[PDB]
């Protein structure tokens, strides 16, 4: 379906297949061009996140390389519908 | 061992739960045909 | 448990149907009664100086919250009691 | 297929369901009028319950 690389194979040349009952995922193909990343964000900060917000992060792989991107916009539904602690 | 006048006054009383904030109309949209979706007109979050 | 449910509205603009709330009623509710501290309680007796040497307060009763208790006969105003001792 | 009042209602207006394969419960109504509590009762205590 698109292009952007591929990110799983779950199958076999030389594999049977039963997709009558439920589909067989064969190959996994997103988007590696952009990524996005999803910010788990707490019940309490919520009433104040909002959409287009001055944000900055950090991959887990970096001592300083302190990502200046933006918040783009908000889900309505918590972390478990989109898509105890909450 | 101490005193008190008395009112004159009035109990409210309370009773605490704890509960969780919920949609008013209960849905989910489903579909019963097989196929291979290949149209999707909606993205997150808007009417 | 057994739920409940409320009959909010959502104008605001979020109250983001996941949250927690956490709720506190009502149940039930007298208006002008009559009051000594909860930890007045000893049926059913209590105390009443006269003076100050106490003379009790045989009573009946209710109904609490969350440490007055409404007193029903009495017992008036400005008088004596022992929360607690 | 009784009266006794209304006690689950597992449904959405507006909802697919799949009967075919098993069977969705859709309402669940049972009587309210009389109730029945089941008492747990130890397999040391049995011997002993009886029925009245």
């Amino acid at each position: 379906p698109i292009d952007g690389t591929v990110i799983s194979t779950p199958v076999s040349e030389g594999q049977t297949v039963n997709s009558n009952q439920t589909t067989p995922t064969i190959i996994k193909v997103a988007d590696l061009s952009k990524m996005r990343i999803k910010p788990e964000i707490s019940e309490g900060d919520i009433t104040k996140v909002k959409a287009g917000q001055d944000v900055t992060f950090t991959i887990l792989s970096d001592n300083k390389t302190v990502y200046h991107a933006k918040i783009d916009s908000v889900d309505p539904a918590t972390t478990t519908i989109s898509d105890s602690a909450v | 061992y101490l005193t008190e006048e008395v009112k004159r006054g009035n109990i409210e009383k309370n009773v605490v739960a704890t509960g969780s904030i919920e949609s008013i109309n209960t849905v989910d949209v489903g579909a019963q045909v097989s196929g291979k979706i290949t149209k999707l007109y909606v993205k997150l979050g808007q009417q | 448990y057994y739920y409940a449910n409320i009959i909010v509205e959502n104008p605001e603009h979020v109250l983001r149907i996941g949250m927690t709330t956490e709720n506190n009623i009502k149940i039930a509710d007298v208006q002008n009664v009559l009051f000594i501290p909860n930890l007045a309680v000893q049926q059913d007796k209590y105390v009443v100086n006269v003076l100050n040497t106490t003379q009790e307060r045989e009573i009946e009763i209710g109904v609490q919250n969350d440490f007055q208790t409404e007193v029903k006969s009495g017992l008036t105003e400005g008088e004596k009691v022992v929360i607690s001792q």
